[PDB]
C-alpha cells in the first residue's frame, strides 16, 4: 500500500531469490520468507501460520545433484503476498498454500532458465581469466548473483500492481488439461532429487534399512520427526554393534 | 603467509559458494570466487595469476556446507608448494576430486534431509502457533550450526596433508560417514513413501453388493431413531453404498502403499545411471504426467 | 453348456487334482484354477477377479510334513464353477467366496482318504518290486496320480449336472451346530501346519525375531508383503552383523 | 555312464516326486519314480535291479522342490561304485538322512511361505483388476524359477561327496540356512497372528453407561441438526449405546492381539513333539471346535 | 453392615497398608485389595472387574529411590468401599474409578507424611542401640510398621460410619482451582519416579533403545504387553550379536 | 555356626526390610531387623551387640527383593571374621556399598516395570472377565517368584567372597545386567510416553473453513437421506463443523505424541542430577500443575 512497503518486499524477495540457490542463510524458506514479509506489511501473526504450513510441505525440497526443487523460493513470497493484499489473514492461508503449490509450472522452468542463463557468465569468467584480471571475476559473480536474485524480484513487483488474485494469468489455461498435468507432474520431480542421492550413497550393507525405512513408513502413526529418530536409533545401535564386532 | 584474518575473509566468501551455478561446470565460478584473497596475498605481477585462474575454474560440484575441507587442504597445500617450489598442479586436483563423492554422500542427506526437516518442524511448530519464537530459532541455530561447522572445517582442513591420509579413513572419519548413510537411506524411503503422489484414478468394477452389506437407506425408522440404526450398522462394518467403487490405487495399496512412488524412484534411478542428464528426466516426468492425465491413468 | 465346455473343464479339473499334491505347475492354485476355467466357459475377465480374491485367502495353505491344508485346489475349481453356471460373473464373487471356505468339511476328509487310500499301492509297487520288474512301478505311480485327480475330477463333472448352487447337498445339513463348527474348525487346521514348520526350524538365536514379526503384525497398518520385505531385511541386517562380528 | 540326457529325464521325473504320497511312508514311491532311468541305464540282468528298488522305496520325506541335491548325490555316488566296486549300500542312505531336516527346514519357509504368499499377492493385484498378466506372470515366474532350482542344485549334487563336506556347513550354505530361518520365524508369526481365527463369542457383562457417556438419543434436533449434534459427539468419544456390551474376545485382545492362535500353535507344537501324528491333532481341531460351539465358547 | 464386616475390611485394610511399603506380597494392589474386600462383603464378582480396571491404570505406579507413587493402597480400598457401600456393583465401577485417581491429594501426602514421621523412631532405635539392647528394635521396627498400616486402617474405618458418597469432604473443595489442579499434578509425578530410574542406568548404549520405545509407543495398536515383548526381543537380539561379536 | 533354620529366619525377615524406611536413612532400620537372629546367635556377652547395632544401622537402600545377595554376603563374611579374626568393619561395608547401585538398577525395571506390569495385566485379563483365577495366578506366581529368588540369591551371597570376584563381572551376572538395563529403557520411554499426561488446553486459532469443506449442513435432504450423504460426505474427508478449532496439543503432537512427557522426564532427570530431593522435586510438579492451570496453559 505504501511505498516503503514496496521497496521493502521487493528487497527481502531479491534476498530470497539469491538465497534460493546461495541455500545458506535460508531466506528462501517459507518459515522465514513468509513472517519477514508479514512483519513489514502490517499483520504479522496472520502470516506466521501460512509460514509453518507452508514450511510442511517444504520439507524434502532440496536441490540435489542439478536436480531442481519445486518452488523453492517463488511460492513462498507469492502465497504470503497474495494472503496480505486480499485480506483474510487465517481464512485466507488455504487459498494461499492451494495457489503456491501450483506455481511449479512458473517456479521450475523460470530457475532453471537462470542456471542455464549462466553459460555466457562462466565463459567471459574464463575470458577474462586468461588475461588474469582477476578484480573483474570478483564481479561477474555478483552480476551472477543478482541476476539469479532477479528471478524473485521480478514476479513479487508484478503481483503488487496486478490484481490480488492472479488465478487467471491473462489466459485462462490450457482447457482444464494443461494445469492439472503440471500439478500432479510437480508431485513426481521430487523423486529424481531423491532417485540421484540414493544413487549416491548405495550399498548392499545399507538397502535392508532403506527397505525398513520404506516399511515403517506407513499409515498416519509414525510422524516425520518420528521415523527420523528411529533412523538415528537404528545407526546408532549399528554402530556400537559394528565397532566391537570388528577384530 | 595466509594469515588468520585471511582465511577469515576465504571462510566469509565460502558462502557465495554458489550463485555462479552452471549446468556446464557446477559451482566453479563460485569456488573460483572463493579462493580469490588467497591468489591475491600469496601471488604477484601476474605471470601465475592467470595459471591460478585455470587452475581453479574445473569443475567443481559438491555440498555447498562440507566445502570448506577442500578449501582448507587447497590452502594448506598452495602456501607450502610455493614457498618451497613444490609444484604439483596435478596432485591439488587430485585431492579435489578424491574428496568429491564421499563428502557430498556425507552432507546432502545429513543436512538437506536430516536437519533441515527436524529444524523446519521444530520452527513450523511453534510458528502454527502463531509465535515468533519458531522461526526465530530456526534461523539463528541453523545459521550458527552452519558457521561452525564451515569454520571447524575448514581450520581442519588447513592442516597439512599428512593428516589428511588419517584423516580421510578412520578411526571416527569414516564411522560417520556409514552412520550418515544409514540415517540418510531410511529418512530417503520414508520421504520417497510419504511425498511422492502417484495417485492413479482408474475405475476397475462397479458392483452391487448382496443383500447383507448395506445399511438398506429405504427402511430406517424416521427421527432420531434411524440415526441411531445407521451409526451402530456403520460401526459393524456395513459397506455405505450399494455399489462398491474399487480403484486400481486401492488394489495397488494392498501389496505396500506408495509401490509406485518407489517404483519410479527406482527407474530414475536406473535412468540417470546411463549418463542421462536429470533435466531431461525431469522434462520426462511432467511429459508423462500431462499425457498420463490426458489418457486418465493418473 | 456345451460338450467341449464340460471336457475341458473336467480335463482341467483333472489337472488340477494330480497338481494338487503335485504341488510343481501350481494349477490347484485359485490364480491358476479358477482363470483357465473362465477363459474356456466364456467370461474371462469376471472370473479373474475371484481368483485373485481366493489367492488371497489361500496364501499360507501349504502342505507341510504330512499335515494337510484346508481346501487347496477343489474350492478353487467348485467356487468358480458355481459361479460361471449361475451367471452375475462380477457380482457372484462374494457368494462363491462364501461356498468356497465351507467345503474343508468336504475338502480335507476327501483328499485325506485318498492320500490313505495309496497305502495298499505302494505295498503292491514293493511287491512288484521283490521281482525286480521295474517297468510296473513307473505304471503304478501314474495310477497313484490319476487317482489322485479323480478325487477332483468327480466333483466337478458332478457339480454340471446337478443344480448349480449346490448349497443343499440332499440333507440340509445338521442343525446349525455341524455346518458352522466345521467352519470355525477349518480356520484353526492350518495351526498344526505351522506348529510342525515352527518345530522345523526353532533355535534360541531365532525366536526373538519370532516375537517380533508376533508383535508387528498388529492391526491393519502393514500388509503381508511388508511384513515380509521387513523379515527379509531384519535377516539381511543380522547376516551383515553376524558375518564381520565372528573372529 | 550317465549321460546329460539322463539328468534331463530324472530331472523332468523328479517334478512328479509327490503323488505317491503315504502316510506310512511319505514319499517314497514317487522317489523311485524318479530314479527309474538311473537304475535302467547302470544296472543290468536283473540281480540288483530289485536291490536298487528295496533301496529306493524307503522314507524319504522333504521339501518337492529342494531335493534334487539328494537326487544328484545319489547318481554321483552311484556312478562311481558300480565302477570301482566300492558298494556301500548304507552310505547311499546315510547321506540321505543326513540332508533330511536341514534342507525340509530351508525350504518349506522360503518356497511355502515366503516366494508363494509374495507371487501369489503380486499375482492377484493385476488379477483383481481383471488383467490377465498377474496370472500368467505368477505361473511363469514361478515355473522358471522352481525349474532353474531345481536343474541347477541336481548339477550341484552330481559333483562328488568330496565338495559335500565343504558344500554341507558353509562359509556361504550355512549362512543362507540361518537367514531362511529367521525370514521363516518372522512370516510364520506373522501368519499364525494374521490368519488363525479363534475369535471366542462370550459375554462378560452388560453395564449400563451413566449419564455422562452415552449421546443419550431422545433430546437431540429435529432435521438435519441432530444429525451434526450425533456426528459431532460420537467424535469426541462418546458411546453410541446406554449398554456397553463386553466380550472375552475384547478383554484378551488387550494382552495382544492373537493371543489365543499363539496358544494353539504352542499346544500344537508340544503335542507334535510326542510323537502325536497329525491327522489325529486335526481331527482333535475339528472336534474342539464343534464342542466348543455346541457349549457357546467359540 | 454387619460387625463381623467392618472388623474384616479394616483388618484387611491394615494389612494391605502395612504391604503399602513392605511392597512384598502385594495386598496393595488392586487386584488384591479389591477381591478380598470384595469377597467378604458379599458380592464377589462385581469387585474383580473394579479390581482389573484399576489395576490396569495402577501399573507403574512403582515407589522409585525416595519418590513415591500416587495412590498404591488407598485408593484400591477406598474404591471398592464406596462401590460396595452404595449398590451398583457393576454400574458403580466407573464411578469409583473416579474417585480413586482424584485421592492423591490425600493419598501422596498422607504416606509421605508417615515416612517422614518414622525418623524420630530410628533415632530411639539408635539411642536403644548404644546401650546394645537389641530386643527393642525388632519391638520398634512392627511398632513403625503398624504406624504405617494406621494411616489405610483410620479411613477405612471412617469410610463405614460417613455417608457412603464421599465427595463432599465437609468442604465442597477450592473453587475448582484446586480439585482439578491436584488431579492433573497426580498424572505427573510418576514422570519423577521414572527420572530417578532413567538416571539410575544411562549409557551412550542404551539411548537408542530408548528413543525406539519412545517411538514404536505410538497411537493405540500396540498394547503394553506387545511393547514388553518387543523390547524382550530386541534385548535378546541384541545379547546374541553381542556374544558372537566380542573378540 | 550359621545353621540352615538361622538363614531360613534371616530370609523370612528379610520379608520386613522396609516399614522403618526415613528420609534420612532409607531401609537403615528395616536392615538391621533382618539380621538380629544373626547377631543374637554368633555374638555373646554384650560388648559387640552394640557395635552390631551400629554396624548395621548405616544408609542402605536398594530394590527390597534383590537385597538378599548383601544378606548373604554380609553373613559370609561375619561367621568368618569372628572365628579366625579378620575383623575389618570397613571390608564389610565396602561390599555393601559397592553392590548398591548395580543391584538396584538391575531389579528396580524388571520386578517393578518388566514383571510388575506383566503380570498385572494378565491378572487383570481374567479379574476384568470376573474370573478370579486371575487375581490367585497374580499372588500366587509373585510370591513364588519372589521367595524363590529371594533364597536362591541369598544362599548364593553365602557364598564367600573368593566366588564374587568372578560372581560381580560376568561372565553370564554381567550380561544381565545390560539386558535388564535395554529392557528397562525400552519400557521406560513406553511409560513416559503413554502414562504421564501433559494435556495442554489453550486454542491457537478459529478459522472458518472455505466453501469447499464443510458438509453444508443446511441444504441436505429431509428424511433417511441426508444422513446418508453426510456419513458418506464425512468418509470422504469433509471437515466436520465450520470453524476448525486447533489447540497447542494438536500443533505440538504433530512433532512427535508426548514432547512434554519427555520434557518433563528430561528436566526432572537433570533437577535429581543436581542432588535434589525427589520431594521438592514432586511438590514442584503439583504446584507447577495447580498454577498452570491457574493460568490456563494446562
Ligand atoms: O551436493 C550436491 C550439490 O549439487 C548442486 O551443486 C546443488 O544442487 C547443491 O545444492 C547440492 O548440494
Ligand atoms: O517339506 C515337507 C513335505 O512334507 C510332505 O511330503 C508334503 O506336505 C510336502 O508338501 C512338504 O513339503
Ligand atoms: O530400589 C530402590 C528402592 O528405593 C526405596 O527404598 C523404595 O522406593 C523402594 O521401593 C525402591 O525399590
Amino acid at each position: 500500500m505504501s511505498v516503503i512497503s514496496i521497496i521493502l518486499v521487493v528487497l527481502i524477495a531479491f534476498l530470497a531469490g539469491i538465497e534460493g540457490i546461495l541455500d545458506e542463510f535460508q531466506f528462501h524458506q517459507p518459515l522465514i520468507a513468509c513472517t519477514l514479509i508479514g512483519l513489514v506489511t502490517g499483520n504479522l501473526t496472520a502470516c506466521i501460520i501460512l509460514g509453518g504450513t507452508l514450511q510442511m510441505i517444504a520439507l524434502g525440497w532440496a536441490n540435489i545433484g542439478a536436480a531442481v526443487a519445486p518452488d523453492a523460493a517463488l511460492a513462498s513470497v507469492a502465497s504470503a503476498i497474495i494472503l496480505v493484499l486480499g485480506g483474510q489473514g487465517v481464512a485466507g492461508i488455504p487459498s494461499a498454500i492451494a495457489i503456491a503449490i501450483p506455481l511449479a509450472v512458473a517456479g521450475l522452468f523460470l530457475t532453471m532458465i537462470v542456471r542455464t542463463l549462466a553459460v555466457p557468465i562462466v565463459h567471459l569468467m574464463d575470458r577474462a581469466a586468461e588475461k588474469g584480471n582477476i578484480r573483474s571475476v570478483e564481479w561477474l559473480h555478483i552480476s551472477a548473483i543478482c541476476m539469479q536474485g532477479i528471478r524473485i524480484a521480478i514476479p513479487a513487483a508484478a503481483l503488487l500492481f496486478i490484481p490480488a488474485d492472479s488465478v487467471q494469468s491473462f489466459l485462462e489455461a490450457m482447457p482444464a488439461w494443461l494445469t492439472d498435468g503440471m500439478a500432479i507432474g510437480g508431485g513426481m520431480v521430487v523423486a529424481v532429487g531423491y532417485a540421484l542421492v540414493i544413487n549416491m550413497m548405495a550399498t548392499k550393507e545399507v538397502w535392508p534399512f532403506f527397505v525398513i525405512g520404506f516399511v515403517v513408513a506407513a499409515i498416519s502413526q509414525l510422524t516425520l520427526i518420528a521415523i527420523g529418530a528411529l533412523g538415528v536409533a537404528l545407526a546408532l545401535i549399528y554402530l556400537n554393534l559394528s565397532k566391537m564386532g570388528g577384530g | 603467509e595466509l594469515s588468520k584474518r585471511d582465511r577469515l575473509r576465504v571462510a566469509w566468501r565460502s558462502t557465495f559458494i554458489q550463485g555462479s551455478w552452471n549446468y556446464e561446470r557446477m559451482q566453479n565460478g563460485g569456488w573460483a570466487f572463493s579462493m580469490i584473497p588467497a591468489i591475491k596475498k600469496l601471488y604477484k605481477t601476474k605471470e601465475d595469476r592467470s595459471s591460478a585462474l585455470k587452475r581453479h575454474l574445473e569443475f567443481f560440484n559438491t555440498h555447498p556446507y562440507i566445502a570448506s575441507p577442500i578449501l582448507g587442504v587447497t590452502l594448506a597445500l598452495e602456501e607450502e608448494r610455493a614457498n618451497g617450489a613444490e609444484v604439483d598442479d596435478v596432485a591439488i586436483q587430485g585431492v579435489k576430486v578424491g574428496m568429491m563423492g564421499p563428502l557430498a554422500g556425507v552432507g546432502d542427506p545429513v543436512f538437506w534431509f536430516t536437519i533441515r526437516p527436524m529444524l523446519g518442524a521444530l520452527g513450523a511448530s511453534l510458528a502454527l502457533s502463531g509465535n515468533i519464537l519458531g522461526p526465530i530459532l530456526f534461523f539463528v541455530a541453523w545459521n550458527v550450526i552452519r558457521w561452525g561447522f564451515m569454520w571447524y572445517t575448514q581450520e581442519f582442513g588447513y592442516k597439512a596433508g599428512s593428516k589428511i591420509t588419517d584423516d580421510l579413513s578412520g578411526g571416527l572419519l569414516q564411522d560417520i560417514t556409514k552412520g550418515a548413510s544409514i540415517l540418510g537411506m531410511f529418512v530417503l524411503a520414508a520421504l520417497v513413501q510419504r511425498w511422492v503422489n502417484i495417485q492413479f484414478a482408474p475405475i476397475i468394477s462397479k458392483v452391487k453388493l448382496d443383500e447383507g452389506a448395506y445399511i438398506d437407506w429405504s427402511h430406517l425408522p424416521q427421527g432420531a431413531q434411524g440415526i441411531k440404526t445407521a451409526l451402530q450398522q456403520q460401526q459393524a462394518g456395513l459397506a455405505l453404498s450399494e455399489i462398491k467403487v474399487t480403484t486400481l490405487q486401492n488394489n495397488l495399496d494392498n501389496l505396500i502403499p506408495g509401490l509406485a512412488a518407489v517404483a519410479l524412484t527406482f527407474l530414475c534411478m536406473w535412468l540417470l545411471k546411463k549418463k542421462i542428464s536429470p533435466i531431461i528426466i525431469i522434462l520426462g516426468l511432467f511429459v508423462v504426467g500431462i499425457v498420463g492425465h490426458l489418457i486418465g491413468l493418473l
